[PDB]
């Protein structure tokens, strides 16, 4: 009946198209917007450096999670208000839903005179709620680390809302802390998970002073192409250098010696 | 030249390039016959005659050529008939010659004796010639045929000595020690398009233009390009440039030497076929067949039925188009052979060259050779190897190939003729056009050129194959009837835009020039029809300025559209722009950078990157075939760098192609290979020139983007691949899995030599790894920072090399990329290129910027040093600054107080208001301030004002105080400039001595003639080392304490380099104030200083008495304009400048005087005449000319310059260096007349210059430096001394000035000259020379002391208010003990190693001899010890002018390779021989000049100058080596040295006469006396006056000059005497006394003439007997009429010794007396 054999496939891998997406991503850093109205008021003000925030953008996937640690300094008279002063970029991969980070935290010279403030992430998808993941990551990092106090870090968000980046930043409540340590569940509505869990936070973006980065010794920062070379006892020194962006050449070396491979 | 059209170049076009065919017509020679067969046509022509001369014909042997010509000849006997009718022309004229002859004429030879009239220009008497003065330019079309003329023409003249070279230096030397440069036409393009100040193309003295009828190829106009350039270029210089046409016989060669500037009745010389060495016959086949396949093998039929009528008979070499159809046709037409048993013909017979043959195909390892080579076929391609290839011709010539299949290739670079040749096909694959193509007409006439041996064969048979419509062209080329017409109206555009670049061409009529110098404007004027002209218009324009100008008006709107160009329609005026460099610096065509410019931005993707790549205009014609779509689709799906255009799109084809090169991917598609080597060679240049565009935008990201592709192109591979692989002689199959074991490379430097074996499981590679691993370039940074202000940071960047040099991978350079960015790694603040050479690869280099910072502190900066060439090479410095500390703000000026104006009456004294009165009424705001506290006060002042703001008068106000306080009072007044210091002397010594009647003097440099001057003079003016020299002796001297006022000026200099020493006396007057009781007043005049109260406080001078004023006060308003120019390419950037200069002047100053600052002497006169021809153009010529016609003769025709003349004719003079002292005064004098209203200054001569202007323009900001050959920015210090200049107050209401920089050198200017300037000490790198004084004189006995005498400095209040300028890290007082204490430790313990000082218990100094010869003579301690290391017992003059010579003291005074021969040849014009002398060091430079001047060489107009610096030290270093000799108790040295000091003085050497010295005495002089016998200056004083014009009468004065010689040369008495010769003991107190006496008086002092500084009679007393070589006891002195001196020395034990008594000179000649003892000891 039907002559078969018609038509052969021809391969169209998926990464390419979002590495031609990724290329665009210098123009979301002219419209960023930070979620306002709030309930107000009260914790402590965090100001997030324009520098680096529009870096973070810069560096990132569309659909693929990226996350740097946050650390900083309050100013010299008002310890109500804390100065983001660096972003930490450590080996990770993620998905369209969080990011896998090493258990061990950034320990340089340069951060020890800094308190740590959480972690900044990205998302596909601006959201109402906080994620539920995104309260098991932040609790079971304090339950190791005791340096996060749940009314000292927070958890910023930057969603890709088309043709701009919108910023709303959390912090834990000790109920969510609770709930996050036992969490095991990680789809996208387990059960103890409730709005109860989290607070907003006052997020305030400066051009008055400038932030830096500080990046892998050795490595890079970027290994969702080498996922199995990741590991979550990975240990990892820093060097003060700016990050590279997600689809540089040496976060992919496979493409370019695979094809070179006849 | 307005009502003009805009034509369509393109329908102007010859498309067929080569292949178009002018004539129509074709007519053969007799004996032809056109023959039909079926499927193709054939065309024979028979062989020529050579008709039998006629005519005076001789052969002409090389023995009658001139004889240096005649080693070019060697193993010639007698010139073939085309050499001997042209060997006149060429060997016995300079004639610009054109040569047409057929291919194998001989034409290689005649251009061989141009060349060798050119070498016999320079031929020196050593026998070797002079490379310096010639170089020759041969203009070959193909690569491979010029690295054959390499060989040949460098066999043929290397019995001269001379170098050729081809391409060695476009991959930068390259030119220099290369007297015959071989290249092709467009090489010779892009060097010569790039002009700078070269030193290639002033060097040319012959062109050599090579198969010149390439004019009709598509890649004619760049001859037509280099011919307009140098011809043009003639004129402009009137520097005559020889040129050779070499041409075939083809029409329009009248019109190709018309174009050459050929007389046709003396250079052109035309040789029609029949001179052909052998006779051709010739055979044309023409194919009917369009189908593709049949017409493939009715070629494949032809072929074999040609070879078959020549098989056994004749050698055939047929031609095909490919590397891959040379072996394909080979076996197509080996196996039909077979197929019908046809090979009895070729081999078959047992032959004696069957096995050789046979047994040469087994050590052949070729593997489709070895199939065709046993039986009698061949190939031969580039893609053999080298021995392969030598393979096959080496059989071809021994007559052993019977078949031989080749391409291009052989016949261009290889002399390999063969009795057939067969062109199979003339269709040859286009990647250019995009298409298939015919042949170039340059490779059939070559090809066809081989057939016949021109010893064995009576005739050639060439046999070309080609499609029947072809047949007329062909025949037309090979019959000298194709047209030779010019395809340049195509390239119009680029070539025009390259003549703008380099400043040729600069508006519409210049193009129209340059264009008349074109081939295509002879054609269009011969045949106009051909070129879209009609004779209807030809004659409304004859000369075609029409045609030309709407040709130019075209090209320039495209130009202008496309941003290369600025094209103004109304002035036709071009400016020049960074783009439009680009495009022509890098060869790239004028539409491909206009994408460049639109699509590049700072957010680049590496995915845009490539695309934008892909767009370039070179790839216009790619497109994507239907055949090519599926393996172009295979790899668009794997690629790594993804593409978003469709593979519809021809740019992602060229996309993927040079994926796919980088990665090694080999592709089936023949187009697509082709294709793939079109793009990728010329990514090259393409890529660079992206890089260079976003590395001068500052744009971070993408230059390290750019500058990674261009190394990944460049070495093919990606950065993931391991950069091991980078060693090409490293095994490919051991980086395989390194690669694949996933861990970082720089691992691999912490880790032994066994270790690397493990870690890739290969233990046998071993240390052959870690061979590598340290071979790759690697460097280590670590930097100072030094901040400035608040504003401004100055980097110390250190760079240490941490890899072992290898030449064999590393080569003589390794050039890297400093790269300085901002916190995001956005921005590049800061760049330059560095160089490592192989000869410094194990030294640290220091490197010096400036960078711009803001307050609140940015987190880093970032400093990467990238390779240039390597991949994954590269270090990045974070520099963090979370522990600076800044400087604090300058606190606010003293306010200028709205006094009234002060009148000259104020002053009180009639004398003094004398000095003021008519000059102006009242002074200046500045001077009324300060008055009381100068005039009315004896505190110590400082006063900061900016230049031209009057401070001279107040230094004036306390030196009147000083005269009515003490009637001999002295002052001393120091500037650091010795051209400031003559310009106050001559003010002064008018002011002072003149109307006051005073003693104003002014320091020599001699330092007895200085030192009366102190105590005759009341005001002593000098330099700071000249008062060093004396302030040393300050305990021992009472003329320096008796110092009533000690006032220095520009005292901000002491930030500068001579800063230190200024630093040093200053410091040292207010310690010598603190030992007496009467204090020494201290007057400081400043530029406007932002720290002016540590200078104050440093110089002890209240706050009420320090006045510190800001820029904003200065008495006339100065408007200051900063204009920033883009072109980072300075000759370049100086052509931009060029029209700006002018408009400048009309609009800030069309009235008033100008004053122009360029960077170069050259740059004057060319700015000069720049100002000139632009106000021509703007019909206003003679503006700048307020004088008039004939006042002004009376000043002109003074000067050896003829454009001086003309430039002041048009009112604009120009000032350097070159210039001599008569020709600047009487320039100056005619601008402070108002006579020219323009000036052009070196900025060598802006601290001695005395006129002001109006306006002020700076054109450019950096110079030259011939040392390290780089380029240096002005110090700021110049810059404000040059803004000083715009400043008459009673002339102008105000001064304007223009400073023309770098945009990135803008801001800098911004924040130094607008506000007041922040200044440094740089004491601590200098402290050595200082500290030694010191110990000399007992003012530092241990280290306690030298801690102490730092606390007086200004170096130690500086370094609490800016201490990481220092090196500080804190202002603790421990800090401060600490850091001066290891300076301390440090500075004594050099000192003590080099033998100047002593160290005792770590505690104690005190001075050696060597240290107190080193302080009394003003010597670096450096020098000091190297004169002890050479010297010895056994030393006289030619090794004390030796070690003289290379001294610190003459070391940076540059040394300039325009000379390499000279010296080289001046060596061969010296009594004392140099031991492997190489010329190369400033040292070995002075030493012949040394011997140049004692020799009296005039050698050229300002090296003499030079030599005057070198005379001014040389005094100081003979005598300190006579102190050096004479402790150590050396005779015969010691008195060599005494009398090259008189030598050295006089000019002359021991082995000449002693009436040298007298005036004006003739040269030879010397043997016209010894007829009489009378050689000895005593006679010549003693002779009677009718004929003591003894022998020779010279006019009335020129014996009374000798008069005056003889009357001041030294007739001293001597008396000695031996105290107590009856009482001597072995070893007891001696005394020996010698009286001199003066049979005169003094008549001032030595005479000198050939000697710069006046210099006075020195004397040395000296004992010692010859014979043992001893000194024993020495002494000098002064005389001045009578004195005594006395020697105390120590009797050597017993005996019956007798000494000799030496008495000599320092100056004179001819005087050293000498007695011997009468002594006897018990
Ligand atoms: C040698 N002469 C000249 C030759 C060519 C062109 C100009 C002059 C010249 O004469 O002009 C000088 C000065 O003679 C004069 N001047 C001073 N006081 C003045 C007053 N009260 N009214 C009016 N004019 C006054 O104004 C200029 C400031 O020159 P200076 O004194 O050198 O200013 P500076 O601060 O730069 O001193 P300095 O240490 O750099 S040399
Ligand atoms: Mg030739
Ligand atoms: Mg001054």
């Amino acid at each position: 009946p039907l002559g078969s054999m018609t038509q052969t496939f021809s391969s169209k891998t998926e990464w390419r198209v979002r590495a031609i997406s990724a290329a665009n991503l210098h123009l979301r850093t002219n419209h960023i917007y930070v979620s306002s109205d709030d309930i107000k008021e009260t914790g402590y003000t965090y100001i997030l450096p324009k520098n680096v925030l529009k870096k973070f953008i810069c560096i990132s996937d569309l659909r693929a999670q990226i996350a740097g640690y946050l650390y900083g300094v309050s100013p010299p008279d008002n310890p109500q208000v804390k100065e983001i002063r660096c972003i930490v970029m450590v080996p990770q991969w993620g998905t369209h839903q969080t990011v896998h980070l090493p258990g061990q935290l950034p320990q340089h010279e340069y951060l020890k005179e800094m308190e740590p403030l959480g972690w900044i992430h990205t998302q596909p998808n601006e959201s109402p709620q906080l994620s539920p993941q995104d309260v098991t990551t932040h609790a079971k990092i304090m339950a190791d680390n005791p340096s996060w106090d749940g009314e000292k870090t927070i958890i910023i968000t930057c969603s890709f809302t088309p043709g701009s980046c919108t910023l709303t930043a959390y912090k834990l409540t000790p109920s969510g802390y609770e709930w996050g340590r036992q969490n095991t569940d990680k789809g996208n509505n387990p059960k103890g998970y409730l709005p109860s869990h989290y607070e907003r936070v006052q997020m305030l973006l400066s051009d008055r002073f400038l932030g830096f980065f500080m990046v892998p010794a050795q490595s890079s920062w970027n290994y969702n192409f080498m996922g199995v070379r990741h590991d979550p006892n990975m240990k990892y020194e820093l060097q003060l250098a700016n990050p590279k962006e997600f689809y540089h050449e040496v976060h992919r070396p496979s493409h370019f010696l695979n094809f070179a491979l006849l | 030249l307005a009502p003009r059209q805009v034509l369509d170049l393109e329908d102007l076009v010859f498309t067929q390039g080569s292949h178009f065919m002018a004539n129509k017509r074709c007519q053969l020679p007799d004996g032809s016959f056109r023959r039909q067969r079926k499927g193709y046509e054939e065309v024979h022509v028979p062989a020529l005659k050579p008709k039998p001369f006629g005519s005076e014909e001789q052969l002409l042997p090389v023995e009658k050529l001139p004889k240096y010509a005649q080693a070019g000849f060697e193993g010639f006997k007698t010139l073939n008939r085309i050499q001997s009718k042209l060997y006149r022309a060429a060997l016995e004229t300079d004639e610009n010659l054109l040569l047409c002859a057929p291919t194998g004429a001989g034409k290689t030879n005649v251009a061989l004796m141009c060349m060798l009239r050119e070498i016999g220009k320079h031929i020196n008497m050593d026998g070797t010639i002079n490379v310096d003065d010639f170089k020759i330019i041969y203009i070959a079309p193909m690569r491979s045929l010029v690295q054959e003329m390499v060989g040949s023409f460098g066999k043929r003249l290397a019995t001269y000595g001379i170098t050729v070279a081809e391409l060695t230096g476009d991959h930068q030397e390259e030119i220099s020690a290369t007297q015959i440069i071989v290249c092709t036409p467009e090489k010779w393009d892009i060097i010569t398009r790039k002009g700078g100040e070269r030193t290639y193309t002033q060097l040319v003295r012959l062109i050599i233009l090579d198969e010149i009828h390439l004019l009709h190829d598509d890649r004619g106009p760049v001859l037509e390009a280099l011919v307009a350039r140098a011809i043009r270029n003639i004129e402009m210089t009137q520097e005559d440039v020889r040129l050779i046409g070499l041409s075939a016989t083809l029409p329009n060669y009248e019109d190709v030497a018309t174009f050459l500037r050929v007389d046709p009745a003396k250079g052109l010389f035309y040789f029609d076929n029949s001179f052909r060495p052998v006779p051709l016959e010739q055979t044309y086949v023409g194919i009917t067949e369009k189908k593709a396949i049949k017409r493939f093998q009715i070629m494949n039929e032809i072929v074999y039925e040609k070879i078959m009528e020549h098989a056994g008979k004749n050698q055939v070499l047929v031609f095909v188009h490919s590397r891959k159809e040379t072996g394909k046709t080979a076996r197509a037409i080996r196996d039909m052979c077979l197929e019908k048993d046809t090979l009895g013909l070729f081999l078959r017979e047992g032959s004696a060259s069957t096995e050789v043959l046979r047994t040469e195909a087994e050590q052949c390892k070729n593997l489709e050779l070895k199939d065709l080579l046993p039986y009698g076929f061949a190939i031969h391609h580039a893609g053999m190897t080298r021995v392969d290839r030598t393979l096959v011709e080496d059989l071809f010539a021994d007559k052993h190939i019977q078949v031989l299949v080749s391409t291009a290739t052989l016949a261009w670079g290889v002399n390999l003729p063969a009795h057939t040749v067969i062109i199979k096909g003339t269709q040859v694959y286009s990647p250019e056009k995009g298409r298939w193509t015919e042949l170039g007409a340059l490779d059939i006439l070559q090809m066809l050129g081989r057939a016949g041996r021109p010893q064995y064969d009576t005739k050639g048979e060439g046999i070309l194959i080609t499609s029947h419509g072809e047949l007329q062209y062909y025949l037309s080329l090979l019959n000298q009837q194709l047209p030779i017409e010019s395809q340049m109206v195509s390239k119009l555009p680029d070539m025009l835009n390259a003549e703008i670049v380099l400043g040729n061409v600069q508006n519409a009529k210049d193009a129209v020039n340059w264009l008349g110098y074109a081939y295509l404007y002879i054609r269009m004027l011969r045949s106009p029809t051909l070129y879209g002209i009609s004779h209807d218009d030809l004659k409304g324009d004859p000369l075609l300025d029409q045609r030309r100008l709407d040709l130019v008006h075209t090209a320039a709107l495209m130009l202008d559209k496309n941003n290369l160009v600025k094209y103004d329609k109304k002035t036709g005026n071009f400016q020049v722009t960074e783009l439009g460099r680009i495009a022509s610096h890098y060869y790239i065509t004028n539409d491909t950078v206009q994408t460049y410019n639109q699509l590049l931005k700072p957010t680049l993707s590496e995915i845009e990157l490539f695309r934008v790549f892909s767009l370039s205009s070179e790839f216009k014609n790619i497109t994507v075939r239907e055949e090519e779509k599926l393996e172009l689709q295979k790899l668009l799906e794997r690629v790594p760098i993804p593409v978003k255009e469709s593979i519809e799109e021809p740019s992602a084809k060229i996309n993927v192609l040079l994926q796919a090169f980088i990665s090694q991917l080999k592709l089936e598609g023949f187009a697509l290979m082709a294709d793939m080597v079109y793009v990728t060679q010329s990514a090259g240049r393409l890529m660079r020139a992206i890089f260079e565009i976003v590395l001068n935008r500052g744009w971070a990201q993408l230059t390290d983007k750019t500058l990674n592709l261009c190394k990944m192109i460049d070495k093919r591979m990606w950065q993931s691949m391991c950069p091991l692989r980078q060693f090409r002689k490293l095994p490919e199959e051991v980086v395989k899995k390194i690669e694949k074991k996933n861990f970082p490379f720089e691992r691999l430097y912490d880790l032994n030599h066994n270790e690397i074996g493990e870690l890739i499981r290969m233990p046998k590679m071993g240390k052959t790894i870690h061979k590598y691993v340290h071979l790759f370039p690697k460097l280590e940074l670590s930097v100072h920072l030094q901040p400035i202000t608040r504003s401004t940071l100055k980097v110390e960047l250190t760079i240490t090399p941490d890899f072992q040099w290898d030449e064999k991978v590393h080569g003589s350079s390794e050039a890297f990329w400093i790269l300085v960015e901002d916190v995001d790694s956005e921005v590049i603040l800061h760049h330059e290129y560095f160089l490592l050479k192989a000869k410094y690869a194990q030294d640290e280099h220091l490197i010096t910027f400036f960078v711009p910072v803001f307050e609140p502190l940015p987190p880093q900066y970032f400093i990467r040093v990238v390779s240039d060439r390597w991949l994954s090479c590269e270090t990045q410095l974070p520099v963090s600054f979370r522990h600076l500390i800044l400087p604090e703000k300058y606190p606010p000026p003293t306010e200028l107080l709205d006094l009234q104006p002060l009148p000259v009456s104020a002053l009180r004294n009639s004398a003094f208001e004398s000095l003021y009165q008519d000059k102006f009424p009242f002074f200046n705001p500045i001077q009324t301030q300060v008055f009381n506290t100068v005039y009315n006060s004896d505190d110590n002042v400082f006063v900061g004002a900016p230049t031209g703001s009057g401070k001279t008068i107040c230094a004036e106000f306390a030196i009147l105080r000083m005269l009515l306080q003490s009637s001999e009072g002295r002052c001393v007044y120091i500037t650091p400039m010795e051209a400031l210091a003559e310009q106050v002397y001559m003010d002064w010594y008018e002011k002072f001595q003149d109307r006051l009647n005073k003693k104003v003097v002014l320091l020599t440099g001699e330092t007895s003639t200085d030192l009366k001057l102190l105590g005759k003079g009341n005001i002593i003016i000098s330099t700071p080392e000249k008062w060093d020299i004396l302030s040393r002796r300050w305990k021992q001297r009472k003329n320096v304490q008796n110092i009533n006022l000690f006032v220095v000026d520009e005292v901000h200099l002491i930030g500068g380099e001579n800063g230190p020493v200024l630093e040093v006396i200053c410091s040292r007057m207010r310690y010598i104030s603190s030992q007496i009781e009467r204090p020494i007043r201290i007057v400081a005049l400043s530029s406007s200083l932002s720290n002016a109260k540590d200078v104050a406080h440093w110089l002890g001078c209240s706050a009420t008495s320090t006045f510190n004023f800001h820029p904003n006060v200065r008495p006339v308003p100065l408007e200051l304009h900063i204009q920033g120019f883009n072109i980072s390419h300075t000759q370049t950037r100086l052509l931009s400048m060029a029209k700006p200069v002018y408009h400048a002047i009309t609009k800030h100053s069309p009235k008033k005087p100008v004053i122009v600052f360029v960077p170069s002497r050259k740059q004057t006169r060319l700015t000069a005449i720049d100002i000139l021809t632009t106000c021509a153009a703007d019909i206003q010529r003679q503006r700048f000319l307020h004088c008039t016609e004939k006042d002004l003769i009376p000043y002109l025709e003074k000067l050896s310059d003829s454009t001086l003349k003309e430039t002041l004719l048009n009112g604009v003079g120009y000032l350097h260096e070159g210039l001599s002292p008569m020709e600047r005064r009487l320039v100056e004098q005619l601008f402070s007349s108002g006579a020219i209203q323009v000036v052009v200054a070196s900025r060598s001569l802006c601290w001695g210059m005395n006129v002001a202007a109006h306006l002020v323009i700076i054109m450019d900001t950096q110079y030259y430096n011939g040392k390290i050959h780089a380029y240096v920015d002005y110090p700021i210090y110049d810059v404000l001394q040059m803004v000083g200049h715009a400043n008459r107050p009673l002339q102008d209401d105000e001064g304007r000035c223009v400073i023309m920089c770098q945009g990135s050198k803008k801001d800098f200017f911004k924040k130094f000259l607008y506000e007041p300037l922040p200044v440094e000490s740089h004491l601590d790198h200098c402290m050595h020379d200082h500290f030694n004084a010191e110990i000399v004189t007992k003012t530092i006995e241990n280290k306690q002391d030298a801690v102490d005498y730092l606390t007086w400095t200004f170096l130690y209040r500086r370094m609490t208010q800016n201490p990481n300028y220092y090196n500080l890290q804190g202002i603790s007082h421990r800090h401060l003990s600490d850091h001066l204490s290891e300076l301390v430790e440090q500075t004594l313990s050099d000192l003590e190693q080099s033998k100047c000082i002593s160290i005792e218990d770590e505690m104690d100094v005190a001075p050696l001899n060597l240290g107190m010869i080193a302080a009394y003579y003003y010597i670096n301690y450096t020098t000091i010890e190297l004169f002890s290391m050479s010297l010895n017992a056994k030393t006289k003059v030619r090794g004390l002018i030796e070690i003289i010579s290379n001294a610190a003291e003459y070391e940076n005074i540059p040394i300039r390779h325009h000379e390499d021969n000279l010296l080289r040849q001046l060596a061969q014009k010296v009594p004392h021989k140099l031991n492997n002398p190489k010329f190369n060091d400033p040292h070995v430079k002075t030493n012949l000049l040394l011997q140049a001047h004692l020799s009296r060489m005039q050698l050229s107009a300002e090296l003499q100058s030079d030599t005057e610096e070198i005379l001014s030290k040389a005094i100081r270093l003979i005598q300190a080596c006579v102190d050096v000799l004479s402790s150590n108790g050396w005779l015969s040295p010691a008195l060599a040295a005494m009398e090259l000091a008189q030598m050295v003085t006089q000019a002359m050497w021991s082995k000449d006469s002693y009436l040298k010295q007298l005036p004006h005495f003739t040269s030879e002089h010397i043997k016209r006396c010894t007829d009489k016998g009378v050689e000895s200056v005593f006679d010549i004083m003693e002779m009677e006056d009718e004929e003591r014009n003894a022998l020779l009468q010279l006019t009335d004065s020129q014996i009374a000059d000798v008069a005056r010689f003889c009357n001041r040369y030294p007739n001293i008495e001597l008396s000695y005497e031996v105290v107590d010769k009856d009482s001597i003991r072995s070893g007891g107190p001696v005394v020996v006394l010698v009286q001199l006496e003066r049979e005169e008086e003094v008549t001032g002092p030595v005479i000198a003439p050939l000697f710069p500084q006046k210099r006075e009679e020195g004397w040395w007393v000296v004992i010692g007997d010859a014979k043992s070589n001893s000194l024993i006891s020495i002494k000098r002195l002064t005389l001045q009429q009578k004195a005594k001196v006395k020697l105390d020395f120590v009797a050597p034990a017993t005996g019956a010794h007798n000494y000799t008594l030496y008495f000599m000179s320092d100056a004179y000649m001819g005087c050293d007396q000498e007695y011997k003892f009468s002594v006897d000891v018990k």
